[PDB]
């Protein structure tokens, strides 16, 4: 469910 | 005395570089309070519901301290909000770009206190179907930093309650309850929380 | 002639640093004025009025002074309203931003005073049911510094008669009031006052 | 030959400030006229009424004057508009500010002439009560310097009458009168003048 | 009736 | 590359003085195609028509030109296009601004040719009396330079169809015919002509 | 240690000149993708749907990668968007100007990638005729670059599945599907490709 | 009702 | 006439 | 075709 936040998405770009 | 001010500007903004932002070694917490004034505007055909609030933001940077008996007993001073850095708060499921409707004046004080206090109109989601009933109706919006992380920026709140005590009389709604409350997220890859301020408001048209 | 103009709008911005803003030592003193043109759309639907006004403003700056005999005997100047410091007077209850319908050009005299008369059109909260009555709706805004105390920017009139010499005469609505009045409030926890300008229109549909 | 305009325009802008504006000395005499395109819009629920048209704008400055022979024979050149100083001529009863939909670039000539043409969409005050009759209605708007006087900007026309060679054939409403008069205004404080240009359109829905 | 003209306004702020 | 890349940018912008425009003695030509994507809306109570667009623009200038040789064979390169000189084409008979809904990006190549391509949507006085029948109705409106003569920028177009391959398949309106027509207006005062190209379109609701 | 972080941004923009975009010598991949809130306004009268969303966009430059233990272990840092190159994805078929929603920051990593996510607020062209059905209706749009070929900007995605988890739960509309496929297009005049994602959903009114 | 007050906010950061 | 044209009354004044 | 997408025309200005 992280890629779906902007912040989180964003300080894990490996993951999403 | 009025030098003495222009020369605190100077060492702070002019000869200080801009705060880059916060990092993970140097994190910072920001205060957030809001202050409703009136729900303007109610879209049950397009789901879109519009606020006039103050925002309160508050947060303290070491990098904008002085001594104040170094500058004429001066303790604080307003300036404008274009030359200090400022946290990039954001409603989540805003509709439209937000209004700003007062000046962007921030007043710093010795100890490194920023408080800022922009009045804006903003469109968000809400479906607003039963707003003419008795038990009204409730929009959420969530308020937190778009590119930041828990570990980055901390949000907080001083109290849950929303300050009403400005709210319009003459209003075509009444509020039954407005709350500010800060949330904390996880997610299963990832260590850091994210933060967010929860505006939690159930109204009715007005009996 | 032309010459002495150059090098006097060269002394007083690009020889001196730019006004810091009041304080408690150098306050500083803001008459307001308004002539009030029309009112141009009332909307029951969501209780915003829109005015369309001239909004007078008058203060005194030191750092603004200089010596006719120094200058060609030149008294007087207007320069942009972005050259100079402004006082942020807002409508405190505005619904949107506010729209300026002038150049915005301020003009400086050798005593330092500046006058800077902005025309806008501003949309704000006000219930207008009674407007299609004999009796009439009315309705407020206050205006004040959105972050200067009384302390720090002192604010009043020069009568308390809105001059309604300019309205427009095939208006849809008739002026049966309107009023500036200068207002001093004090809260229990705080010894310095906060003032503002209230603006009172009473008004009604014409027939 | 495309040298010597980059020479031009270095002589007259990087070589002299700004030209700061007309002073009771060194008044400026404007020319004024208006090409009128359209009536666009008519709101008679809030006496609004949109027009669509051509300001042309005429003044000469002695401190853009240069020699034809000096400069590889070149009699005029276009540059931007925000290179210039151009005056603050203002309907004085619009009701939102105005939209440009043109380019705003002015040609200067040898002889200090500068002539300015941006078209412009202007809403304005006007009682449209009579548009769908025989006799149509009447609406007005005044143009003028907003901070200048008549001592210090001399407002003229070069013809009373409008332009409506460029008239839409095939609009809505059909333009029975269309005249550009210079007014003058006295004040019994004042001795100074205060000029305007009254735009006065009779018109009526096409039948 | 200056005091309602924006240019007659700031050239006379004496009686405006 | 890249290296030789900002070389060649730095060599062109940095060194020489911005493109003045053309003169009488060195004029341009432009070539100038349309591509309809729509007719989005059609107001018959105003007689206002919106459509959305690509406007493709050429020109070819000395001072953009370079040999690739010395610039590590780079042979175009892509730029904003407030970085470089462009026309200032306008259609004459808008009711409103402009709006830009793509990039505003365009590509230079070696031989000094210039290509700008922005996405627009355009509203313009129309008379749709027809729209709803068999026949149709035909709205018709000029694109030319503001401030240019013919003297100086040549317009000119590389054919007269508009380009109607990217026509929203699912528009309410359906395109009969659709052309650009370069036209010449001559007045007996003066030498110079006047140039625009007339961009007209026929069309109708679909059935 | 705040030190590291201004250091490392100051290495990478000021001590060289801005990137200038990606040639056919450095191409660059481009990763598209968006997460969509909620449908709007639904036009029928125009065939125009407003969508607000986020879009996800990815890339990785040599040009702004750093050594982390040379800069105290910082890894990643945040800036805003106008500082460094972004990419001029465009979608084709929108009728009205991106509304930006959210603020523009990016955030890029010491192995040169850049991450992007604006929230926006997109009008484009889409015949709603069906929503109100159980099938429901269609809309797509293309998103590409505007002036880059397929073989300067190569476009991707990460899935073909629409992030649909932050989806208005309340939303008029449901969503049936919502894809985001890679296409490459050919023209018989040119050996390059262009490539679009298109952005494909199948909605309708909800019961 | 300082607190509610945009000017008074910030005069007093320890009250509100 | 010339005198409606925006190109045409700048470059030829002496006339508009 | 080409000389409708807006990258296709400007990378071919001898075409469209």
């Amino acid at each position: 469910g992280c890629c779906s936040h902007p912040a989180c998405n964003v300080d894990h770009p490996e993951i999403c | 005395s009025q030098a003495n001010l222009m020369r605190l500007k100077s060492d702070l903004f002019n000869r200080s570089p801009m705060y880059p932002g916060p990092t993970k070694d140097d994190p910072l917490t920001v205060t957030l309070g809001f202050t409703l004034q009136d729900i303007v505007k109610v879209d049950s055909s397009t789901n879109e519901v519009d606020l006039v609030y103050y925002e309160q933001q508050r947060w303290k940077l070491n990098s904008l301290m002085w001594d104040p008996n170094e500058y004429g007993n001066i303790t604080d001073f307003r300036t404008s909000a274009a030359d200090i850095w400022t946290p990039d708060i954001t409603a989540y499921s805003s509709t439209r770009p937000v209004q700003v409707l007062s000046p962007q004046i921030a007043v710093v004080t010795h100890d490194g206190s920023v408080m800022f206090i922009p009045a804006q109109r903003l469109s968000f989601m809400c479906d607003p179907t039963g707003v003419d009933s008795e038990e009204g109706v409730t929009c959420a919006v969530k308020f937190g930093s778009w590119v930041y992380s828990g570990f980055e920026i901390d949000l907080k709140t001083d109290t849950d309650q929303v300050d009403l005590s400005s709210y319009y009389a003459s209003s075509k709604y009444e509020i039954l309850s407005a709350t500010q409350t800060r949330q904390v997220q996880h997610y299963s890859c990832c260590p850091e929380p994210y933060i967010d301020v929860n505006l939690v408001v159930k109204f009715r048209e007005r009996r």
